[PDB]
C-alpha cells in the first residue's frame, strides 16, 4: 500500500512488540540503535506482520534492516514489486 | 518445570507447528483475510 | 442470465451448505480464501446447482475455480455454451 499506510501499520506492532509510541515512530528511528529493538524483538515485529498483513521477514533479512524508513521501503519494494 | 519450561516452550512450540491441525476436528485458519494496510 | 441472478442462486446454496450470510457473498470473494470452503463443500453446491438449474460443473473445474466471479463466469460460460 502506500508509504504512510505502511508506516501507520507497522508503528502500531512496535507498540505491541515493544511499548514505543505509534506517534513516537519515525521513519528516520532506527529499531536497533534508536527503538533499542534486538534480533529477537524485530522478528514479533515481522511476525505479526507475517499473519497481519503476509510480509515475513527472516532473520538475516531482518539482521539487514536498521531504520524504519528501510523498512518501510524494503516492504514498499515489495509492494512496487506488485 | 513445567510452568518454565513446558508451559512456556514446549507447548507454544507445538500450536505453531500443528498449524490448523492443532485444533482439529475444529477447521481453523492459520491467518485471517489477508487484511489490507489502514489509512 | 444476469450477473446478480447467478450470485443470487450461488448465495442462497452458501447460506444452506455453510451457513455464510448473503451479505458476504460477493462477486470478488474466493472461496477457498475468503470464503474458508473445502473442496468438499464446494462441490456440494456444484451438486444443488445441476439438480436445480441443470448446470453440471465437474471437479476439474472446481479445482480450477478461485473466486466468485471465477465461478459466476464459468456459470456465464456454460450459459454461454448452452
Amino acid at each position: 500500500a502506500t508509504q504512510e499506510e505502511i508506516i501507520a501499520g507497522l508503528a502500531e506492532i512496535i507498540e505491541e512488540v515493544t511499548g514505543i509510541e505509534p506517534s513516537e515512530v519515525t521513519p528516520e528511528k532506527s529499531f536497533v540503535d534508536d527503538l533499542d529493538i534486538d534480533s529477537l524483538s524485530m522478528v514479533e515485529i515481522a511476525v505479526q506482520t507475517e499473519d497481519k498483513y503476509g510480509v515475513k521477514i527472516p532473520d538475516e533479512d531482518l539482521a539487514g534492516l536498521r531504520t524504519v524508513g528501510d523498512v518501510v521501503a524494503y516492504i514498499q519494494k515489495l509492494e512496487e514489486e506488485n | 518445570f513445567d510452568t518454565l519450561v513446558v508451559r512456556s516452550l514446549m507447548t507454544p512450540s507445538i500450536a505453531t507447528l500443528l498449524g490448523r491441525w492443532f485444533w482439529w476436528p475444529q477447521r481453523v485458519r492459520e491467518r485471517p483475510v489477508p487484511s489490507k494496510w489502514p489509512t
